RNA sequence: CCUGCGGCUUACACGCGCGCUACACUGACGGAGCCAGCGAGUCUAACCUUGGCCGAGAGGUCUUGGUAAUCUUGUGAAACUCCGUCGUGCUGGGGAUAGAGCAUUGUAAUUAUUGCUCUUCAACGAGGAAUUCCUAGUAAGCGC
């Protein structure tokens, strides 16, 4: 067909936005973000959880299309999980037309808690106590807190999870803090710095 | 508060901490002279990236 | 009734000054306590005459029509 | 008496062991297991998720196990126990009743999982020894001059129980104290084809609606 | 280059072969479609009962151009899901018999079911024709 | 008008306190068939049995204190939930939406069905209002709140103008715990800080009321 | 659009739709006010401020004397 | 709500535990599409079956296929996918709860044995103290 024929060109991400021209904003990401995979959709169910960094190996995106089947309702469900990432990258698409993925990107990059916090045992006393947190473990903090913000949305009402994720995620590239997962990486860093 | 950003030199060892978290040498993305060991709690390597919220904060054994 | 047309006459001049503008989506045209006595969540089937806002989202169904 | 499923390798290699359930555990089931986990040395478990046996057990048979226990139950409890050889040994399929849980009671102290001490009581006709090879051969080869972990076997009325008891050399004896599980163990078949054959020479099987057995030991 | 019902799609060719038997009319839909619901393991009606039937007749159509020969038993579990039966848990079910040989008879008053080798359910020339002729019809659904 | 909202943890941000009791003898003592409470004049063999004293024993004070609390001013004007850490370690927590009898044998009674239950129910049947958070007050409570224990030893200043200093977002929390023979420790670990509006010794009660009087007048409640 | 009225001694609202408005009372269901409203012969989709007292006086009657108007027996309650 | 060890009773106010169902818009009902494997099945008996039939359904009609890859059987399974209906409403989520009718046995269902249908529409607004299991085709969810 027609758009056969245009994407035997560009291979775009499902026809629709274009998987070329993304850029991540944040540093120390790189090779902790895979962003340099040219695809077609986020399913690619070939093993790459037997190790540990080639977690990193699937995408951030394919993270979050994992993300979105993390519930006992929907624990599973595949398909579904497609057409909902469909619908939010088209909601996307529609509330900031640059590219889903520059804006989830964009999004991911200025929803990252820059500091961590750990409560040592201390042989009976526990103290706070601040620590780093690393690359791959900053962005899965980030994917599963925005992902836990949409899915805490949808609990009393009729909004799509599609445009409760769209919601959350341009609430994170503003970094507004009108999001659940923006919040809780203000109060993370505000944590973290309080007992430095 | 620019946090500046820190590529780790190599993983400290032998530090004894509570079992989470761990020390590791990191040189200064910024400057490769400033280098300090850092307490660092996700799950890291070497020859990584990170932010560094602090300039000269070294780690030390946390027993 | 009693004009068939009740809280949706000076809503539907609400809408053509708002909803025909940003646009909304299948789901925020539920605003405006869009509800019962009229088409709640109808405002996408009854969209075919007005286009040219914006694209829709349908959450039951899937399509974004330019609406 | 040694056999021809442990000849080439009864003392010759200590072994280990892996412990699996049928199909989908109930949380005490799977507690119960990790409990005859932690009673065995070279102790290591695999949840069975969605697997077919034979490519489970022929998986597991290149990589390297001497033995596989795989469990049943009954809303909750076990019942049924199997044992199955790998090197074409002997299946075997046991009914087990009763169980204390070391959960359950209290926290007694330690399973310190070293090299067993080994006693198996009152066994005296071929299937008896048959049993008590099958099962000696599940433990290491190779506790110390005084491990203090007895495990034991009795046979008395053909229901086999087992227990575990950590003793103490006192002053004027042994002192034992009471840990592992305590059983009502009972078999009722063996087959010297492994299960995957699932229709290969049956040793054994307990006649149920025979009169006698009411009476008689060991059919 | 070769029409088949294969290469249209489901609901578009559905309703295109439904608006046809509703373009053609005649079908002896049975009564008892103001009561029924078409399944033992349904709750509510039919939204519209009086094309639940054409759309019904339209699958089985599609089923016997593609495969060879059906049944009411075929049909009914082809046709047939789970049920609301309580809290217990719920196997699937088949379609109303009743419903299911109504149905059969009824396509073949627009000769559409002929009885195929051994018995069971068949097409025929005019069933083939009106077949070709509603995919054709579908065929330039493209516009 | 309206009432004002809910006053629980699910208020937190919003304008809400907490009033937190503690030390007070809250148990389940079945007599030998249903479930009683530890009586010091009452039952004499039983409560020298038990191992406790009559002077230290005492479960009329969150009787009393709940008396003296729940018809606050300040509780009617939705500022106010109640938290008790009880001598067994059970935390309870109490919406203002009902109000529990004065009559220490009805309260004593409701106290033990709690007890036998864990589990109250509205008559409407739409809102059981007794909550039990994971424990302690401080696991569940307001994302922003304050902390401080009003001891007869700390340092004694007026309740209106240090409820007046504080912000509108924060909830301003206070320990009370009314033994006979005690100390302001009960919740000391808890406290983010020491001060004291009486010059003379009070019982859980007295001081809450002490400090619902200066609630009323500090955001005119 | 119309709100609760009296309608078989009850308050019966009309702004939802005509399946479950006449199913509030005792004796009728899902299936008995689907088919009732399939046999007064009025659409499913309608909610009740329209179907002015003809139609609701008509359900009365179809009530009252289900069995004219082809409430089978099996049916019955 | 069923159910495994503990009180008390008969010729019922209970203590320790295992499961399923739900507590609704990733939802619920109407129609469309649909991808399995495991085996099982009847000779002097009637099993497993195909169809046509009528009855909403439940259920009754004669026959071949099969003593077995042949006929079930491609078990056209369920979750799944599309649109339709609905708006967060303790409603259409939810059916514990009853009554009535229908088949359907069986000598009788009577102690709702079972299955359909209608009607009845409880709690359940996410569950504290605790709490177990778990590192990939894994937890989890679905059916034959």
């Amino acid at each position: 067909p027609e758009e056969v024929q245009q994407a035997q060109t560009e291979i775009k991400l499902f026809n629709k936005w274009s998987f070329e021209e993304v850029e991540v904003k944040d540093a120390s990401l790189v090779d902790y973000v895979q962003v340099r995979q040219p695809i077609f959709v986020a399913h690619t169910a070939g093993r790459y959880a037997n190790k540990r960094f080639r977690k990193a190996q699937c995408p951030i995106i394919e993270r979050l299309t994992n993300s979105l089947m993390m519930n006992g309702r929907n624990n599973g469900k595949k398909l579904k999980a497609v057409r909902i990432i469909k619908h939010t990258l088209d909601i996307i698409n529609v509330l900031t037309d640059q590219n889903p993925i520059q804006v989830v990107v964009d999004a991911i990059t200025n929803t990252g808690p820059r500091e961590d916090t750990t409560r040592v045992g201390g042989g009976g006393a526990a103290r706070r106590q601040a620590v780093d947190v690393s690359p791959l473990r900053r962005v899965n903090q980030a994917i599963a807190l925005l992902t836990i913000g949409a899915r805490e949305a949808a609990f009393r009402n009729i909004k799509t999870i599609a445009e409760t994720l769209a919601e959350e995620l341009i609430n994170a590239a503003k970094g507004s803090s009108t999001s659940y997962a923006i919040k809780k990486k203000d109060e993370l860093e505000r944590v973290a710095k309080s007992n430095r | 508060t620019p946090v500046t950003l820190a590529k780790v030199i190599k993983v400290l060892g032998r530090t004894g901490s509570r079992g989470g978290v761990t020390q590791v040498r990191v040189e200064f993305l910024e400057d490769t002279s400033r280098t300090i060991v850092r307490n660092v709690k996700g799950p890291v390597r070497e020859n990584d990236i990170l932010v560094l919220m602090e300039s000269e904060r070294e780690a030390r054994r946390l027993r | 009734a009693q004009h068939a047309v009740i809280l949706d006459q000076e809503k539907y001049d609400r809408i053509l000054k708002e909803v025909p503008t940003y646009r909304y989506v299948s789901v925020s045209v539920l605003v405006d306590r869009l509800k019962i006595g009229g088409s709640l969540a109808r405002i996408a089937l009854r969209h075919l005459e007005k286009e040219g806002i914006i694209k829709p989202i349908s959450k039951h169904s899937k399509q974004a029509i330019y609406t | 008496q040694v056999d021809d499923e442990y000849a080439a390798t009864s003392g010759i290699m200590d072994p280990r062991i892996i412990v699996t359930t049928s199909r989908d555990p109930s949380t005490r089931l799977s507690q119960f297991a990790k409990e005859i986990k932690l009673l065995f040395p070279n102790a290591v478990r695999l949840n069975r998720g969605n697997y077919v046996m034979p490519n489970l057990v022929d998986a597991c048979k290149k990589s390297g196990t001497t033995d596989l226990v795989v469990l049943h139950e009954h809303r909750g409890v076990p019942t049924s126990l199997t044992i199955s050889h790998f090197p074409h040994g002997p299946t075997a399929q046991f009914s087990l009743h009763n169980v204390v849980m070391r959960h359950d009671i209290i926290n007694a102290g330690n399973q310190s999982e070293v090299n067993p001490h080994l006693i198996f009581d009152n066994f005296t006709t071929a299937l008896g020894k048959r049993v008590v090879c099958i099962l000696k051969h599940l433990f290491n080869a190779g506790p110390k001059k005084d491990s203090e972990r007895v495990i034991t076997f009795a046979n008395r009325g053909d229901f086999i129980s087992v227990r575990q008891h950590v003793y103490v050399r006192t002053r004027e004896g042994v002192e034992i104290a009471e840990v592992g599980p305590r059983f009502e163990m009972r078999l009722f078949e063996l087959r010297l084809g492994t299960l995957e054959n699932k229709d290969a020479d049956v040793e054994w099987q307990l006649r149920r609606f025979i009169r006698t057995a009411n009476k008689k030991d060991y059919l | 280059p070769g029409v088949s019902v294969r290469d249209v799609a489901a609901q578009d060719f559905i309703n295109a072969y439904a608006s046809f038997l509703q373009r053609q009319g005649k079908l002896e839909v049975p009564g008892y479609v103001d009561i029924v619901k078409t399944s033992s393991g349904n709750e509510m009606p039919p939204q519209d009962a009086e094309g639940w039937f054409y759309k019904r007749a339209a699958s089985v159509a599609r089923h016997i151009y593609m495969r060879k020969q059906v049944g009411v038993g075929k049909l009914n579990k082809l046709y047939g899901g789970a049920k609301s039966r309580g809290v217990r848990p719920y196997k699937h079910i088949d379609a109303s018999g009743s419903i299911n040989r109504k149905v059969l008879q009824a396509l073949e008053k627009i000769g559409i079911v002929e009885i195929s080798p051994k018995g069971g359910r068949r097409i025929s020339e005019n069933g083939q024709r009106d077949l070709d002729r509603i995919a054709a019809q579908t065929l330039e659904e493209d516009e | 008008p309206q009432a004002p909202p809910v006053l629980t943890s699910k208020d937190k941000i919003t304008k809400r306190m907490i009033v937190v009791l503690a030390m007070a003898s809250l148990e389940t003592h079945k007599i030998s068939d249903k479930y009683v409470l530890l009586n010091c004049d009452d039952h004499q063999g039983l409560l020298k049995k038990m191992g406790r004293d009559i002077s230290e024993a005492r479960p009329d004070i969150t009787h009393q204190c709940l008396l003296t609390l729940l018809d606050s001013p300040i509780n009617k004007a939705g500022k106010l939930q109640v938290y008790i850490q009880t001598s067994r370690g059970i935390l309870i927590e109490v919406n203002p939406t009902v109000r529990i009898p004065r009559t220490f044998k009805r309260f004593s009674g409701l106290m033990v069905q709690l007890l036998h239950k864990l589990s109250i129910r509205s008559v409407n049947s739409e809102e059981k209002l007794l909550k039990v958070i994971k424990n302690p007050i401080t696991d569940h409570l307001p994302t922003k709140c304050r902390k401080v224990t009003l001891s007869f030893d700390a340092p004694v200043i007026r309740v209106q103008d240090y409820i007046e200093k504080l912000d509108d977002d924060e909830s301003i929390c206070v320990f009370v715990g009314a033994m006979a023979r005690g100390k302001d420790n009960f919740a000391d670990e808890y406290v983010d800080e020491k001060v004291g509006l009486s010059n003379y010794p009070l019982s859980a009660s007295v001081a809450c009321s002490k400090f619902c009087h200066g609630a009323e007048d500090a955001w005119n409640i | 659009f119309q709100h609760i009225l009296r309608l078989l001694n009850t308050n019966v609202d009309g702004n939802i739709k005509i399946v479950y408005a006449l199913t509030t009372i005792k004796g009728v269901g899902r299936r008995y006010s689907n088919l009732v409203c399939k046999k007064a012969d009025v659409d499913l989709h309608k909610r009740a401020g329209e179907l002015t007292q003809e139609e609701l006086e008509r359900i009365v009657q179809i009530m009252q004397n289900p069995t004219h108007y082809k409430i089978p027996a099996w049916f019955l309650n």
